[PDB]
């Protein structure tokens, strides 16, 4: 088979029907999608979308163009990878654990029994970030837990990880932005990969 | 001038014409045949939908 990760790019090269997503297959025309601008939230490349959807579900993710993160390439993860929120484990509303059992509560239940249950545990508190969020979300994050839990238990590592990691990101990375760019990676002499599979 | 009376003629005479009113529901009237009514989705002659689901209508 064509076992290329980016096979879905020669989806969105054919200037003709010949290559086709099976996915996409008969669910929509042109007209009746509703197209917007996105970044793709799998990995760290960040590259530009276009994200297409029909009816609220979304059918395809096509690569948009941004020469100076992804051109106009994905992966085949971030073109088809999109139907984790439609798999029918979503949670659609807000749950709460009674007599062992998880089950549907209102948002107001909800937050009030979080809210004591936060309050009751003092700075006892640790905070899991993980890596899916947002920006704003992980300063969220970090707010809440520096100002409404009072604890710098905070770590967005759910992963394997280390504290001399915490310590380079934060002598190294953090606050350095755009130091390195695609368009440098294309004209770098030599490139060494430690740790990493491009 | 009989002239300004002649509206009385009109009436009067309209009365002993036969109503001209198309007897729906019980005996609807003609539409035209072009006319555009409910549309339908037809069949080949064995059966088979006539629609390939091309959305361009
Ligand atoms: S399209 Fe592929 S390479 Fe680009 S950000 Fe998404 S997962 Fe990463
Ligand atoms: S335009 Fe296409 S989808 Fe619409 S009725 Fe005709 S064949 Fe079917």
């Amino acid at each position: 088979p064509f076992q290329s990760y980016f096979s879905g790019n020669t989806v969105q090269i054919c200037p003709v029907g010949a290559l086709t997503g099976t996915a996409y297959r008969f669910r929509a025309r042109p007209f009746d999608l509703v197209s917007s601008p996105s970044v793709c939230e799998h990995c760290a490349s960040g590259c530009a979308q276009r994200t297409d959807h029909r009816r609220g579900k979304v059918l395809r993710r096509l690569a948009g163009d941004e020469p100076e993160v992804n051109e106009e390439w994905n992966c085949d993860k971030g073109r088809w990878a999109f139907t984790y929120a439609t798999v029918g484990d979503r949670i659609t509303t807000p749950m709460l654990r009674d007599g062992g059992v998880l089950r549907p509560a209102s948002w107001s239940e909800a937050l009030t029994v979080a809210a004591a249950g936060l309050l009751t545990a003092a700075g006892s508190t640790g905070v899991l970030v993980g890596g899916r969020c947002t920006v704003e979300d992980a300063y969220a994050y970090a707010k809440f837990a520096r100002m409404v839990l009072n604890t710098n238990d905070v770590d967005f590592r759910a992963r394997p990880h280390s504290a001399e990691e915490a310590e380079f990101l934060a002598a190294h990375v953090a606050g350095q932005t755009m130091g390195l760019r695609y368009a440098e990676l294309e004209n770098a002499p030599t490139v060494l990969l430690a740790g990493f599979e491009p | 001038f009989l002239d300004a009376l002649a509206g009385f003629a009109v009436t009067l005479g309209s009365m002993f014409k036969k109503p001209i009113t198309e007897g729906y529901p019980e005996k609807p009237g003609p539409v035209a045949p072009r006319y555009h009514g409910r549309h339908q989705l037809n069949r080949y002659p064995d059966g088979l939908e006539k629609c390939i689901g091309c959305e361009l209508c």
